[PDB]
């Protein structure tokens, strides 16, 4: 006999629509949390990355800041094709995890991404040197990308999981960090020394990119 | 060479365009289309010998070849120039290489012979039957070139089994295999071929069982 | 499928999408007593098994065209995955290995 | 019987000198070049470290620049444990790969390591804006290392093997690449702009570590 289930020429099918394959809860016996480490305190993991975003809410780069043995390690990278300009690029810790389109802690004018309560990011008793708010360079070529992986032992995990969240941002222009020499320039006042706005943060225009670090 | 491409229009013409058209079109029903077979294509088929052929049957057999080396990159690249496609690999002379293709490894070759395609032929590269009056032919007279445009370009009822279907690397790997193992010697006594047990089964009726009986009937008078 | 061929081919029910443009799958275990139908004829279309030597119809859907064998073939439905990579659109309709009792229904 | 090979208390035997074992002539079949890549030019590898020393011939800092898919990556790890200054350092890459304790390629004062021949090793006709030549910043905190990771994609492998080797220096300051901004700065002479040796390089003191960067 011949078998049952054959011949039938309908039209001939449609071509098959492209496998968005579903993710696979083969492996799904875990929980991916913070992460695992040691850090005798409060409690923290080894792995909290961030998601740099711009005033439109838009992603510019992408941070990731953990403490793996002692040094904080930080990889900035890129994340857009086109968001930085062809220069470099200076990293800031902001106080503040607020990354606002229009925000300003002290009474002032808001200005892009400035919704930290200061300027760098230092320890809770550090007021004057480079502290772990002010970071290396993360310089964009004419390719359009940024990418700096430091570590900085000046913070821990247990100083990024303070009573306010902190940010990682980036302004326009390049980190300067108080870089002016007494012995050949000179101040609007006349004074040989810089400026102490210039002291707390970088020389640098309005912060562009920003993003909390609080696991984003 | 311009010169060397009409030489393969000048073998192209009186040999061919009753079945390829003479702009190397296909004569339907009389001889299929040539362009994009290219200069690894004409090696295969008329350095086999093949190709300048006397019937449209079964399938067209081996033969002696009707070129020469000195013509066959001729007419090669003649097709290659008017059509365009796998060309066949060559050495450092300019001449096709032959012996820079077996590769240096076997067992792979044995693995990936035996996988892709001694379903075919059989496992040390002798023939195998095919469907309908058509059949796989024997692997031993067969140039190491020969076998590389014979996978790169396949001609009658074999799979082409393209640049990015088996690397460069696994066919030389495979011509490696086929001309080691239709070249070895049968280790431990007269090869009945190279598929096992019909031969061994022929071969143990007249030649052991009719020796066995003979024995017999010497021994044993008959009444 | 050489795509100047792709006129010829009829699929069957359930099956009429179980392709990728031309790029059909069929298996290789053979309709019955299971053998590798790995033997291929391109330009004639016939998946030709060795041990018994039972040609299927590549055109159509692997329909025995000649030999001891009497079911088609199964064919296994093809899509790309994202990265552009070949892979399989589910199961076999069919089961896929040579018959038995607990068949078709 | 008794075995012949037993019984025989000497001074009970030195205590096993340390074993300082041998390297492996087992894995030796192979050679370690420069590297495998592409790079369809005059030829180069994928991996070539530096080895930046000091004016004292001993080692600082390490590098490692290398071309891996059209990004020069960099990364400037730490050697010793007390060499850098509690501060931001300012890496630069310079034209002349010497590492000379005191050398001038022009007619001046020689300084340590100003064996260049000029300042930034920028590309054979660019002059101006940040090439090559300038890198981000390798911060030096309390623990004493400076790390920076980084891609820069304006030169390549085959830029870095030129007629001249070039090198990476480290000075005692930070990197500052012409970070005066001209609206409230300014001049000695009066000038709103900056100073040609500081758009050159950055603003820093001496050259402290220089590695030339041919597999050093
Ligand atoms: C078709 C059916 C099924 C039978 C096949 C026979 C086929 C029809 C014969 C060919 C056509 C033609 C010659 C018929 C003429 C009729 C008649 C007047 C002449 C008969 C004399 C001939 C044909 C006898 C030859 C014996 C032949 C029929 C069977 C041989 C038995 C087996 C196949 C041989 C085994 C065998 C051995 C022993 C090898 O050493 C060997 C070595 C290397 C490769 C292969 C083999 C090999 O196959
Ligand atoms: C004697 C007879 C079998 C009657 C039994 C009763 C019968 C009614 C039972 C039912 C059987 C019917 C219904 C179906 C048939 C199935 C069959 C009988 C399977 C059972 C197995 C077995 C009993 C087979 C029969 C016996 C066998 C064929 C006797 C050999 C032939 C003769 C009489 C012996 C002398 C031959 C000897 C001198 C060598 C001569 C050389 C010739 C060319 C050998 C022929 C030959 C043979 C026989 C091969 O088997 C063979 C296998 C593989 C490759 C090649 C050959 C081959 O060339
Ligand atoms: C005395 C001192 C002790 C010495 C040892 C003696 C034992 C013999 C083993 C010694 C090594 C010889 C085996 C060689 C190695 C070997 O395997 O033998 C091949 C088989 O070839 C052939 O048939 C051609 C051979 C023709 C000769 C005569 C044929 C034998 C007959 C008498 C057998 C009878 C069978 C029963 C008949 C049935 C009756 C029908 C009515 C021949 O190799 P060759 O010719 O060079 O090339 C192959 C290609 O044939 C092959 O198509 C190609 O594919 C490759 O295999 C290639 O290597
Ligand atoms: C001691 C007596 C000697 C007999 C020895 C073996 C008999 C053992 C019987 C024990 C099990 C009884 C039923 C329960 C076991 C069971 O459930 O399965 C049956 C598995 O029994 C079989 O193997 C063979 C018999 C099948 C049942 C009926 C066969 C006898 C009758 C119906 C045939 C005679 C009349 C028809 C024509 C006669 C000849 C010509 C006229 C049928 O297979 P299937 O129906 O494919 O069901 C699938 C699930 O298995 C699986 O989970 C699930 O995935 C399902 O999708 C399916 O695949
Ligand atoms: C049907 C499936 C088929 C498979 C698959 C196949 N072949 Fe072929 N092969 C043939 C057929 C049929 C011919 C003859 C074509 C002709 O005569 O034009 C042939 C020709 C050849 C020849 C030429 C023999 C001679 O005397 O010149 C060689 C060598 C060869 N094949 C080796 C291979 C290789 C190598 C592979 C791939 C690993 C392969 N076969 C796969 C069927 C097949
Ligand atoms: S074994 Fe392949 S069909 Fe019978």
């Amino acid at each position: 006999c011949s078998p049952p289930g054959e011949t039938a020429s309908s039209e001939p099918g449609t071509t098959p629509a492209i496998w968005t394959g579903s993710p696979s809860p083969a492996a799904p016996s875990g929980e991916d949390h913070g992460g695992g480490h040691g850090a005798g305190a409060a409690g923290a993991g080894e792995t909290l990355t961030a998601e740099l975003k711009t005033a439109d809410g838009t992603s510019v780069a992408t941070a990731d800041f953990q403490f793996a043995d002692g040094f904080a390690t930080v990889t900035i990278e890129t994340t857009t094709p086109g968001r930085l300009t062809p220069g470099f690029h200076g990293v800031h810790i902001h106080s503040v995890g607020k990354c606002e389109a229009n925000s300003v802690a002290p009474t002032g004018g808001a200005p892009g991404d400035f919704n930290s309560a200061g300027g760098h990011f230092q320890v809770s008793g550090h007021s004057g040197h480079p502290a772990s708010g002010d970071l290396s360079s993360l310089q964009v070529r004419a390719d359009g990308s940024g990418k700096l992986v430091t570590t900085t032992d000046a913070f821990t995990a247990e100083d990024l999981l303070d009573g306010a969240k902190t940010a990682i941002i980036i302004h326009e222009k390049a980190d300067n960090f108080a870089n002016i020499p007494p012995e050949r320039y000179q101040q609007v006042n006349g004074a040989p020394g810089p400026d102490q706005t210039t002291m707390a943060t970088g020389d640098a225009g309005s912060r562009v990119a920003c993003g909390v670090i609080s696991a984003g | 060479q311009s010169a060397l491409l009409r030489t393969g229009k000048q073998l192209f013409e009186t040999s061919c365009v009753s079945c390829h058209g003479a702009n190397l079109q296909g004569v339907p029903d009389r001889g299929p289309s040539l362009i994009g077979t290219g200069e690894a294509a004409v090696y295969f088929q008329v350095s086999t010998g093949r190709m300048p052929a006397m019937r449209g049957e079964a399938q067209a057999p081996s033969k002696p070849p009707h070129f020469d080396e000195s013509q066959i990159d001729a007419l090669g690249a003649y097709v290659q120039a008017n059509g365009g496609g796998p060309t066949v690999p060559r050495d450092d002379h300019g001449a096709v290489a032959q012996e820079s293709l077996i590769g240096g490894d076997v067992a792979r070759g044995g693995d990936l012979f035996r996988l892709n395609c001694a379903s075919c032929h059989n496992f040390t590269g002798k023939g195998g039957a095919l469907s309908s009056g058509k059949y796989a032919p024997d692997l031993g007279d067969a140039n190491p070139a020969q076998i590389y445009t014979a996978m790169l370009t396949g001609p009658q009822n074999m799979p082409k089994f393209s640049d990015r279907q088996l690397t460069p690397d696994e066919k030389r790997d495979i011509v490696a295999y086929v001309r080691e193992s239709a070249e070895t010697p049968s280790y431990g006594g007269y090869g009945l071929g190279g598929f096992g047990p019909a031969p061994e089964g022929m071969a143990m009726w007249i030649i052991g069982m009719v020796a066995a009986i003979g024995v017999a009937m010497w021994i044993g008078s008959r009444a | 499928i050489k795509p100047a061929d792709m006129h010829r081919v009829i699929k069957r029910k359930g099956q009429e999408s179980f392709n990728f443009g031309e790029l059909f799958a069929y298996t290789k275990v053979c309709s019955h007593l299971g053998c590798p139908s790995s033997l291929y004829e391109q330009q004639t279309y016939r998946i030709l098994c060795p041990c018994h030597q039972s040609q299927f119809d590549a055109l159509e859907f692997a329909k025995p065209i000649f030999g001891p064998a009497a079911r088609a073939l199964a064919q296994l439905p093809i899509t790309i995955d994202e990265d552009g990579y070949l892979v399989a659109n589910g199961d076999f309709v069919e089961p896929v290995g040579p018959a038995f009792w607990e068949r078709k229904s």
